[PDB]
């Protein structure tokens, strides 16, 4: 559990995977493409490039669409619990 | 094939 304050335009952070837009064959994950410098993962340190998303504030994301996803990921307050 | 900024 990685604890993070969003900022201004989120959490900092990109992704890729989920159902039907498999990451690696066979899998349904969402991964952490990219860490955008100086958001607030960066800055935060605790979550890296290559790491498995597993749940926000416990909705779990092992596999669900992409776009469940995003919006899981849009729609927590300024407080957020991950994975 | 999606990527997205979050």
């Amino acid at each position: 559990e990685i604890k993070l304050i969003k900022g201004p335009k989120g959490l900092g952070f990109s992704i890729a995977g989920g159902v039907g837009n498999q990451h690696i064959p066979g899998d349904n994950s969402i991964y952490v493409t990219k860490i955008i410098e100086g958001g607030a993962a960066h800055k935060d340190g605790k979550l890296q490039i290559g790491d498995k998303l597993l749940a926000v504030n416990s909705v779990c994301l092992e596999e669900v669409t992409h776009e469940e996803a995003v919006t899981a990921l849009k729609n927590t307050s300024d407080f957020v619990y991950l994975k | 094939r999606r990527e997205t900024q979050v």
